[PDB]
């Protein structure tokens, strides 16, 4: 949980994985200067979009990010400055949670999907109890580290950039405002892709009209698998005032509860 | 790794909460005043659908702390989770600023006002069926395990005369499996122990019946009038009780009686009380003297 720093001579990319809101992500691998071993990487590549050329030293957001540690998040293994921020992580071949519970659907648990309701919820908690706030919080943000566990990843890249709309708070959309509520509004939108086997967030809506239906009073619908117990939670994740969300610790606790007896609260076959 | 599983054989609440955009329903007047909100009539029109539905419309004032708007989210899950004749049902809600709880309109409203303003055309059939329903509704919520902290005339609504549901569920509470009692204010309506311990009980709800019926039978006058709400736990010990109500025999006012025993087991059951009161309904002009009919 201690940042280490990177020489650009010891990072290659080799192929381009893909490109998102922020940065492009690309694998790659990791040669040490003095050896010719190469370590299979993933490097995340971050335009300067400062003006005031700052991502040629360590900022200490960078060292922030560079140092957390948990069980249930993406680490991060190293970081190299520069004209482009390059954020070194593990390569996680099973990929993103979104493309899993898409791809397997209803043939995966309901012990499997509340457990990792459980996981996302310790690392977004984690995260919040060291000052880190996620900003970017989905189910394509969530990668498998195992097939039984779930790590957070792009956490903290927002704030390195100047200053997703699907999974955005209200007062974020509105005021540009972001806490951890923010991201407790998110953790509901992603929980609820999961419970949907990965379904598009307002499917036939438009990105102009997300915000008018949330200050309408309107919401995403209760999951079909969902009893109205685990969608409660979701609704109470979607409130309009901060203050009146769950916090990350409580979301842990009743995900467990849940989670330990995970039939009476997901019908799936 | 996984959470360690200990499975609980109850059956999962698949119960269906809608939810609606403001633009939907249209507030046409209000229906009830008080510092918990407010309760408004209004239409609700379903997009796409041909249909406009009258509807009560109750809005919140901002929560106090992560518990405050817990109550009106639990009040939400309970009117979800129930689906019978004798207590209606929650047609949504709106998460906005104010959450608002969106039910079926009930024309004649309030039956505690319904049997205020018709004192003289109630008739015993009415009254009886009325107690028929209303030992029904809560038999249900006993049936379903959920206990209604808050029965009383003010809280049954009338669809129509020859029928009228149950509803506030401000207050109730599910018990689990597991447990028999709620430990947690209507002093009038509450038995001795859920104000001397704050113990809540399928019986409690009871002696919360008798009142309700008590209220019903005097068509609508106030219990213990003139007596504080301080006070009467020491009242009720002495063994005073309701006085008997003038349109009542010594059978009515028997059970009224056997409602509010001190002893809890002692307290008639909600089917029995369907029993009693539906066999008494086949004979009304019997057991209650009214003098229009
Ligand atoms: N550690 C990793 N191992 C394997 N693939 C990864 C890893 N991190 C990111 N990816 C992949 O990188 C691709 C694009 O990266 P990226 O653009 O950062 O994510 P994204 O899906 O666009 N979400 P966003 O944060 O909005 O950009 C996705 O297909 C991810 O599966
Ligand atoms: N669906 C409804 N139809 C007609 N009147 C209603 C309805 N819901 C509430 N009311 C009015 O509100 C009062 C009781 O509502 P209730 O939900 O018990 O309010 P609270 O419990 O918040 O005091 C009654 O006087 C009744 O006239
Ligand atoms: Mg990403
Ligand atoms: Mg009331």
């Amino acid at each position: 949980v201690l940042a280490r720093i990177f020489k650009e001579t010891e990072l290659r990319k080799l192929k381009v994985l893909g490109s998102g809101v922020f940065g492009t992500v690309h694998k790659g691998v990791w040669i040490p200067e003095g050896e010719s071993i190469k370590i299979p990487v993933c490097i995340k590549v971050i335009e300067d979009k400062s003006g005031r050329q700052s991502f040629q030293a360590v900022t200490d957001h960078m060292l922030a990010i560079g140092s957390l540690d948990h069980a249930h998040i993406v680490r991060l293994l190293g970081l190299c400055p520069g004209s482009s921020l390059q954020l070194v992580t593990q390569y996680l071949p099973l990929g993103s949670l979104l493309d899993h519970v898409r791809q397997h659907r209803g043939a995966l648990g309901p012990q499997l999907l509340l457990n990792w309701g459980v996981q996302i919820a310790k690392g977004m908690y984690y995260l919040e109890e060291h000052g880190m706030v996620h900003r970017n919080l989905a189910a394509r943000n969530v990668l498998l580290k195992s097939p039984s566990q779930v790590q957070v990843a792009d956490f903290g890249v927002a704030d390195l950039l100047p200053p997703p709309i699907k999974w955005m708070a209200l007062e974020s959309i509105h005021f540009g405002k972001y806490t951890h509520q923010s991201d407790v509004w998110s953790y509901g939108v992603t929980v609820w892709e999961l419970m949907t086997f990965g379904a598009e967030p307002y499917a036939g809506l438009r990105l102009a009209e997300v915000p008018d239906l949330l200050e309408k009073g309107g919401r995403l619908a209760q999951p079909q698998i969902c009893t109205i117990d685990v969608y409660m939670v979701m609704v109470k994740c979607w409130m309009i005032d901060e203050n009146i969300r769950p916090t990350f610790k409580e979301l842990a606790n009743e995900f467990t509860r849940m989670a330990r007896d995970p039939p009476r609260y997901l019908v799936i076959k | 790794l996984v959470e360690p599983l200990t499975p609980s054989g109850e059956a999962p609440n698949q119960a269906l909460l809608r939810i609606l955009k403001e633009t939907e329903f249209k507030k046409i007047k209000v229906l009830g005043s008080g510092a918990f909100g407010t309760v408004y009539k209004g239409l609700w029109i379903p997009e796409g659908e041909k249909v406009k539905i009258p509807v009560a419309i109750k809005e919140l004032r901002e929560a106090t702390s992560p518990k405050a708007n817990k109550e009106i989210l639990d009040e939400a899950y309970v009117m979800a989770s129930v689906d019978n004749p004798h207590v209606c049902r929650l047609l949504g809600i709106c998460l906005t600023s104010t959450v608002q709880l969106i039910t079926q309109l009930m024309p004649f409203g309030c039956l505690l006002d319904y049997v205020r303003e018709h004192k003289d055309n109630i008739g015993s059939q009415y009254l009886l069926n009325w107690c028929v329903q209303i030992a029904k509704g809560m038999n249900y919520l006993e049936d379903r395990r959920l206990v209604h902290r808050d029965l009383a005339a003010r809280n049954v609504l009338v669809k129509t005369p020859q029928h009228v549901k149950i509803t506030d569920f401000g207050l109730a509470k599910l018990l689990g499996a597991e447990e028999k009692e709620y430990h947690a204010v209507p002093i009038k309506w509450m038995a001795l122990e859920s104000i001397l311990h704050r113990i809540y009980t399928h019986q409690s709800d009871v002696w919360s019946y008798g009142v309700t019926v008590w209220e019903l039978m005097t068509f609508g006058s106030k219990p213990y009038d003139g007596i504080p709400a301080s006070e009467i736990s020491s009242i009720l010990e002495k063994g005073e009780r309701l006085p008997q109500p003038p349109i009542c025999t010594i059978d009515v006012y028997m059970i009224m009686r056997k409602c509010w025993m001190i002893d809890a087991d002692s307290r008639p059951k909600f089917r029995e009380l369907i029993i009693e009161f539906s066999k008494m309904a086949r004979d009304p002009q019997r057991y209650l003297v009214i003098q229009g009919d």
